[PDB]
């Protein structure tokens, strides 16, 4: 199970059935995606498969990526969000992540657009 | 004389003595002191488990009675309860008493 809150009390936050064994939860650096580390019940075997679920902050599944190892015991995302440390029975892996910006291309103008500090 | 705090459903109420008439009495607004305004002229201001820590008197005493008080809504705690969407109640048979 897995809980969004607006503040520390609110009591009507977005609800999530992850459907896995969840080890932890981390934000990317601008708050735009959660990713959520654990492993689920291999859907033709008594073995587990670790598993990173992504989410956006109203609770929509952006993705599943699987990863290789006993346990998947840590998660943490890059500075730059580009990439996310994978900590996976003595290995790290990492995840190479290509952001879905808000972008287009129109007449010789780029169009990019980001959230703000202070905005 | 006697102000009678009480936490939600627990089985017993603090009825805690003052010196005088309690007129008003308003909680800050982190919820941390319940301050109490007198007819004798005297604000004073008690913790949430009923001890008293601060005093203030108008020059004057009872010549300048307390009639209300009010603290300042502005910090950040205004939002907290601002988010529900509760679509149901609580039922009770008939009206219970909380005793001492």
């Amino acid at each position: 199970r897995c809980q969004i809150m607006r503040h520390e009390n609110d009591q009507n936050p977005v609800l999530i059935d992850t459907g896995m064994y969840v080890v932890g939860i981390q934000w990317n650096h601008m708050g735009s995606v959660l990713a959520v580390a654990g492993f689920q019940k291999a859907a033709m075997q008594d073995k587990d498969v670790n598993i990173v679920q992504f989410y956006t902050p109203f609770g929509e599944h952006l993705g599943t990526l699987k990863v290789p190892g006993k346990e998947i015991s840590a998660l943490s995302w890059e500075g730059g969000g580009l990439k996310i440390a994978l900590a996976v029975d003595s290995f790290i892996y990492f995840a190479n992540i290509r952001p879905n910006y808000k972008w287009g291309y129109c007449s010789n103008t780029v169009v990019y657009a980001y959230t703000r500090p202070d905005r | 004389s006697d102000f009678g705090l009480w936490s939600p459903e627990q089985k017993s109420v603090s009825k805690h003595k003052s010196s005088s008439k309690i007129i008003c009495c308003s909680w800050t607004n982190d919820g941390q002191y319940l301050a109490l305004g007198m007819f004798n002229g005297i604000i004073s201001i008690r913790n949430k488990n009923g001890e008293e820590k601060v005093k203030i008197e108008r020059p004057g005493g009872s010549l300048s009675p307390i009639w209300s008080i009010c603290w300042n809504p502005s910090s950040r705690w205004e939002s907290f309860w601002m988010n529900r969407e509760n679509e149901d109640a609580e039922d009770v048979i008939v009206n219970r008493y909380i005793q001492e």
